[PDB]
RNA sequence: AAGGUCACGGCGAGACGAGCCGUUUAUCAUUACGAUAGGUGUCAAGUGGAAGUGCAGUGAUGUAUGCAGCUGAGGCAUCCUAACAGACCCACAGACUUGAAC
RNA sequence: GGCCAGUGAGACGAUGGGGGAUAAGCUUCAUCGUCGAGAGGGAAACAGCCCGGAUCACCAGCUAAGGCCCCUAAAUGACC
RNA sequence: CUAUAACGGUCCUAAGGUAGCGAAAUUCCUUGUCGGGUAAGUUCCGACCCGCACGAAAGGCGUAACGAUCUGGGCACUGUCUCGGAGAGAGGCUCGGUGAAAUAGACAUGUCUGUGAAGAUGCGGACUACCUGCACCUGGACAGAAAGACCCUAUGAAGCU
RNA sequence: UUCACAUCGACGGGAAGGUUUGGCACCUCGAUGUCGGCUCUUCGCCACCUGGGGCUGUAGUAUGUUCCAAGGGUUGGGCUGUUCGCCCAUUAAAGCGGUACGUGAGCUGGGUUCAGAACGUCGUGAGACAGUUCGGUCCAUAUCCGGUGUGGGCGUUAGAGCAUUGAGAGGACCUUUCCCUAGUACGAGAGGACCGGGAAGGACGCACCUCUGGUGUACCAGUUAUCGUGCCCACGGUAAACGCUGGGUAGCCAAGUGCGGAGCGGAUAACUGCUGAAAGCAUCUAAGUAGUAAGCCCACCCCAAGAUGAGUGCUCUCCUA
C-alpha cells in the first residue's frame, strides 16, 4: 500500500479506479498500487 | 440452554482418591439425600421454552406449605424441598410422573459443570474482594489498607458506577466448569469428583454436564 | 520460592561459594522460582583460584530449595538450604563434581545435572 | 464532613418519623410478651 | 467472619472472661438459682455441665481438676457428696434458662439459671 | 448497534424508538407512550374497539 | 382464611435488617423424612504420657499402671435441658369497557 | 448663565489603522450600532449579531426579523 | 613532533593570593575525567586542577576522644517489601440512658454533552432514574476554616541599617 | 550499482491537536493547596507488543515502512526529591498522553525554597540570590449528589408460595516458549519456514482446605519470678489485649489445591477476490456474491419484570350471620 493522498498516475498502465468511495491506482508493477485521496 | 438434564446433590467433605497408577488426586464427595425426581416438564406448547423441573430433599409435610405441596402432589410425587429446572432443547422425552432417575448418566461423560452457593464472607473490604494492594505499613504512612483514590478530578464531578468499593462478597451461586468425573459408588450413593465445589459440606449443588 | 535477592549456595565445584540470584528466566512469575528455573546469578563470593571472580553475572540452575516440591506420587520433598549449579545455556555446567543430592524431575530437561549427581533420592 | 446546608421540615419529619416508626415496631412485640405474661403455663418469668 | 468458631466470647477479654466463668459458675453452684444475662447464662450452662459431670466420677484426679477450676474450697467438697445422689440417671441437661424482664438501665436481655 | 442489528434482533424497538422522540417527553408523552402497540408479527392480539385503519395524508411514502 | 411477621432454639447466613434451618408423644415396622442448639456417651483429632501408688536412685530424675490424662469448635447416637406461652398483619371474587362461542 | 450631581475601570460587532505572528473574547486609537442602563421575538440554551424600543388592561386582529413533518404555532404547498 | 609554560615584555594598581587546600556546606556548565565500591551509583571515598565565585584569627590545614549531628557502605536481624494472612483488645455495627459541634439563603439537590463571568443538580437537547433508610468510601458541591502568610496597590504601620 | 516515490527526502508549501515553553489577563484570591511517589480508576490513538493485510533493494529466519484494529498487556531494580534520563538483567513489548500532581475533605518527601544556621558572591550596611547544604505540626464525626452493598414501604388490579424466560447491565473473552509436521520448502553454504496439532508455563479470575503450611488468646505440653489453695505433691491467679516458648483440630488464608479463557457461530474494518457494466479493452462494485481480525454482536459465568413495558407457568385460599 501507498497512501500518497495526491500523486498522479505514474506508470504507463496506472489505471484509475474509484471503488467503494475511495480512489485507487493500479498498475502492473506492485510499487504503484496506491489509494489516493 | 443446557446440553442435557443434570442432577443435584449435597457436598460431603473432601478426601484424596489414590489412583492405581500411583497419583494422588483431591476429590470432593457427593451424596444424594433423595432421588432427583422430575416433577414438572414445561414444553414449547404450554410455555415459551422447554425445561425439565426436578427436585430434591424429601421432607415432612409440616415443613412444606400448601402451594408447594399442592404443586408437588399435582405430579403425584413425594413432598420435597428443593426444586430446579434445566432448560433443554425440544427433543425431550420426560414424564413428570415420578421419574426416579438413576445416577448412571455421568460416568461415561467425564466432564461435568457444578453450581452452588459459595460460602459468604460478609461485608468485606477492597483488599480481598477485588485483590487490591495495601499502602505502606510504615514510613509515616496513614492509608493502611484503605481504598485510596476513588475518582478523577473536577471534570467528572462524580465517581463511575461499578467502581470497586467494599461490599458483601460471597453468597451468590457460581458455576465451575469442565470438572472430570471419577469413581461413583452404586451402593454408597456417593460420587467422587476431582475438584473443589462451591461451599462447605451440607449445601445444595447443581451437577449438570458441560456446555462447551 | 526463590526471590530475586536471595543467596543460593553452590551445588558444584565450578569456582563460586554463593550467589545473589537475579531475575529468573522462563517462568515469568519471577517472585516464585520453583525447581528447574534458571536464574541470572551474580557472584557474591568465590574461590580465588578459578576464572570466576567477584561481581560476575552468570546463569545458574536452582537445584535445591527450602520451599516444598509437590510431586504426583504423593511425596513432598524439601531441603534446608538453597542451591544452584553454575550452568551454561548448552546443557552441562563448567563445574564437574556436583555437591549434594538433587531431585529427579529435572532429568527431563537437565540430564547432565542428574548424571553428575551423587544421589538422585 | 461539615454539612453544606440544612434540611427542610420535609426531610426531617421523614427521618424523625422513621425513627419513631422504628419505635413503633418494638411494642407489638412487647404487647405479645405482655399478653403471654398473663394467665397461662409459660416456662419463663420467675 | 466467624464460620464455626463455637467459643462464646463475652464483652470482656480472654482472662477476664475466664474469671467471669469461674466466679459465676462458683456462685451458681453456691446458690443454685441465679440471675445472669443470657450470654452469661449459656456460658454458665456449658461449664457447669462440665463441673457436674466432672465430679460425677468422684476420683482424686477429677476432684483436683474440679478444685482447680472452682474458686471456693468448701464448695467442691460439698459437690461430689451431692451430685451422684441427685443427678444420677439424668445423663446431661443439669440446668434451665428461665428468662425474665430486661434490666432497668440497659435493656439487657436478662436470664435466670436453675439446677434441674 | 446498527439498524440491521435491531431489525434482525428486536424489530419492534425500531418504530418504538422513532415515535418516542416525536412525543413531548415529560409526564404526558410518557403516558401516551403506552398508547403505542407495535407488534412484529402479521397479526395483533387486539379486538378491543374494532380498530379502524389509520387515515394517511402523506403522498410520499 | 391461604401466606407471612414477632417470639422461640440457632446457623457453614450475617454490621442492623436480611436470608436459611428447626419450633415436641421431635415414628411404629420391612429399608431414605420428626434431633434445632447445649449437655451427655462414643469415634476421628491435638498435645502427648496426667495424678496417686510401687520400684531404682543420697538426691535431681527415670520407670510400670498407661497411645494413658486432659482437650471434643468436627461426625454419629441420645429427648436430659431449652424449643413453652403467645401475639399481630393480611379477610369477605377482586372497579369501568369491547369480541367470541356457550 | 444660576443652583446642583454623578461619571472619568468600559465591552463586543462593521469599517480605517498601529503593536502582535494582519494570532487571541489581545492592546491602543478614529466614525458608527448595541449592551452598559433594554424588556420582548428570532438565535436549542447564550450582554453586545438581526427585528425591535415594554404606561396598563383584553381568553382582541395585522405584521418585521425568522419560520410552515413531529417534539413546538403555521404548507408532508406548487413548479423548475 | 604535538604540546604545556620554567622564562619574558607591556598596561593599570596600594598590592596583585604566600603556605596549605581544592567539582569542597564553596563548581553554573556538570551526572567534569579517571580509579575504588555496586549486577547497575546525579549520592559516597580517593585523585587531576578549567577555583563561575577557597585561603591564612570574618583564621587556613590536620587529627585521638566525643555527638538523640549530617552522610556512604557492610554483618546479624526482621512484615519495611514481594504479598499479604490469622488472632487478642479500645472504637466502629445493634439495643437502653445522656447527648453536642463546626456548617447552614430556601432547597422538590441525576448523567452525558453544549452554552454561559470561558470548570452548571438549577440554562438547552437527549438518555437514565419508584419512594425512603441503614453500613462503608470520599470524586464533586470551585466542600468547612480564615476578610491569601506568597504577588501587587496604599503618598499605610512597624522593626532594622 | 541503473531507478524521485522498497527506504530517507534537501529548498519550500498546507494542515490538524491542545499533551511542552510561550502570548492575553477572561473566572477564582471574605483562600482554585503547587512537583514527585503509593493506592485506585477511566478514556484517546498520533501503535511498543499481541490479531489480520499491502509493499519491500521480501530467497527463508529476521525485517524496513504502511493500512485496519485500543479487547488485553506494557517488568524487577542501582543513582537522584526527582518528571525526564543513564545503566543492569530480561521480556512478545517494557508506548505516548487526557482526566486541575488525574487522585494530600485517601496517604508521605523536595518545595510558593516560612521562622534557626553555614559556604560562595553581591552590598558600606541592614539583608539578598529562580546558587548550595542541615533541621522544619499538616486538620477533619459526610448534609446532599455520586458509588458499592443491603433492606423496609408501596405498586405490579384479589391475596400469596415457588419455578424460571430475559430487556438491560457486569465479568470473562489475555499471552509466551518447547515438540511433531521438518532440519521439510528456500538457500552454493551458513541458516531455517508459512499452515495445522500437542505439551509445559506467566498474569488475571472464580472457587476450596483433601495434602503442605501461617494464624488459631477453643486447646494441650515445657519452664522462670511470685502470691494464694493450711503445709509436701499437684493446681489456680499475674507478669497488658497469651509471661516467654513448643506444636495443633474446626474456621480464615496462600505460598497450597482444582477450574476457566470455547465456537466451519453472525455481520464487518484493512485486504485478496468471482462474475461485471458507465467509455464492445479493462476494473473487488455500480446489480449480486465469496474468504477473513485478539476488533463488534451472540454463545460463556452471575445478578436480573421497580423491564411501571412491572412477564410466563404450576399450586393454595376467600367461609358464618
Amino acid at each position: 500500500m501507498k497512501i500518497r493522498a495526491s500523486v498522479r498516475p505514474i506508470c504507463e498502465k496506472c489505471r484509475l479506479i474509484r471503488r467503494r468511495g475511495r480512489i485507487i491506482v493500479i498498475c502492473s508493477n506492485p510499487k504503484h498500487k496506491q489509494r489516493q485521496g | 440452554v443446557d446440553a442435557g438434564i443434570g442432577v443435584m446433590g449435597t457436598k460431603l467433605g473432601m478426601m484424596s482418591f489414590f489412583e492405581e497408577d500411583g497419583t494422588v488426586v483431591p476429590v470432593t464427595v457427593i451424596g444424594f439425600k433423595e432421588g432427583n425426581i422430575v416433577t414438572q416438564v414445561k414444553t414449547e406448547s404450554t410455555d415459551g421454552y422447554n425445561a425439565v423441573q426436578v427436585g430434591y430433599e424429601r421432607l415432612r409435610d409440616r415443613k412444606l406449605t400448601m402451594p408447594e405441596r399442592g404443586h408437588l402432589n399435582k405430579a403425584g410425587v413425594i413432598p420435597m424441598r428443593h426444586l430446579q429446572e434445566f432448560r433443554l432443547v425440544s427433543v425431550d422425552d420426560f414424564t413428570p410422573s415420578q421419574k426416579l432417575l438413576f445416577e448412571e448418566l455421568f460416568k461415561e461423560g467425564d466432564m461435568v459443570d457444578i453450581s452452588g452457593t459459595t460460602i459468604g464472607k460478609g461485608f468485606q473490604g477492597g483488599i480481598k474482594r477485588h485483590n487490591f494492594k495495601r499502602g505502606l505499613m510504615t514510613h509515616g504512612s496513614k492509608s493502611h489498607r484503605a481504598l485510596g483514590s476513588i475518582g478523577a478530578g473536577t471534570t467528572p464531578g462524580h465517581v463511575y458506577k461499578g467502581k470497586k468499593m467494599p461490599g458483601r462478597m460471597g453468597g451468590t451461586k457460581t458455576k465451575i466448569r469442565k470438572l472430570k468425573i471419577m469413581k461413583i459408588d452404586t451402593d454408597l450413593r456417593v460420587v467422587m469428583i476431582k475438584g473443589a465445589v462451591p461451599g462447605k459440606p451440607g449445601n445444595l449443588l447443581r451437577l449438570a454436564p458441560a456446555k462447551i | 520460592m526463590i526471590q530475586p535477592q536471595t543467596h543460593l549456595n553452590v551445588a558444584d565445584n565450578s569456582g563460586a561459594r554463593e550467589l545473589m540470584c537475579i531475575r529468573i528466566i522462563g517462568a515469568s512469575n519471577r517472585r516464585y522460582a520453583r525447581i528447574g528455573d534458571v536464574i541470572v546469578a551474580v557472584i557474591k563470593e568465590a574461590i580465588p583460584n578459578t576464572p570466576l571472580e567477584r561481581s560476575e553475572v552468570i546463569r545458574a540452575v536452582v537445584v535445591r530449595t527450602c520451599k516444598e516440591l509437590k510431586r504426583d506420587n504423593g511425596m513432598i520433598i524439601r531441603y534446608d538450604d538453597n542451591a544452584a549449579v553454575i550452568i551454561d545455556q548448552e546443557g552441562n555446567p563448567k563445574g564437574t563434581r556436583i555437591f549434594g543430592a538433587i531431585a529427579r524431575e529435572l532429568r527431563q530437561k537437565f540430564a547432565k545435572i542428574v548424571s553428575l549427581a551423587p544421589e538422585v533420592l | 464532613a461539615v454539612p453544606k446546608k440544612r434540611t427542610s421540615i420535609y426531610k426531617k419529619r421523614i427521618r424523625k418519623n422513621i425513627w419513631k416508626k422504628k419505635g413503633y415496631w418494638a411494642a407489638l412485640k412487647a404487647f405479645s410478651l405482655a399478653k403471654s405474661l398473663s394467665t397461662g403455663n409459660s416456662k419463663s418469668f420467675f | 467472619m466467624k464460620h464455626g468458631r463455637k467459643i462464646h466470647r463475652l464483652s470482656r477479654p480472654a482472662d477476664q472472661r475466664r474469671a467471669l466463668l469461674r466466679g459465676l459458675t462458683t456462685q451458681l453452684l453456691k446458690h443454685g438459682r441465679i440471675k445472669t444475662t443470657r450470654a452469661k447464662a449459656s456460658a454458665m450452662r456449658k461449664y457447669v455441665d462440665k463441673m457436674i459431670t466432672l465430679a460425677k466420677e468422684g476420683s482424686l484426679h477429677k476432684r483436683r481438676q474440679a478444685l482447680g477450676f472452682i474458686y471456693e474450697k468448701q464448695i467442691v467438697h460439698a459437690l461430689f457428696a451431692e451430685v451422684p445422689e441427685r443427678y444420677g440417671d439424668r445423663n446431661g441437661g443439669y440446668t434451665r434458662i428461665i428468662r425474665t424482664l430486661p434490666r432497668r438501665g440497659d435493656n439487657a436481655p436478662m436470664a435466670y439459671i436453675e439446677l434441674v | 448497534e446498527t439498524f440491521d442489528q435491531l431489525q434482525k434482533r428486536i424489530p419492534e424497538r425500531i418504530i418504538e424508538h422513532a415515535v418516542r422522540g416525536m412525543l413531548p417527553k415529560g409526564r404526558l408523552g410518557r403516558y401516551l407512550f403506552n398508547h403505542l402497540k407495535v407488534y412484529k408479527g402479521a397479526e395483533h392480539p387486539h379486538q378491543a374497539q374494532q380498530p379502524i385503519d389509520l387515515p394517511l395524508r402523506d403522498k410520499r411514502i
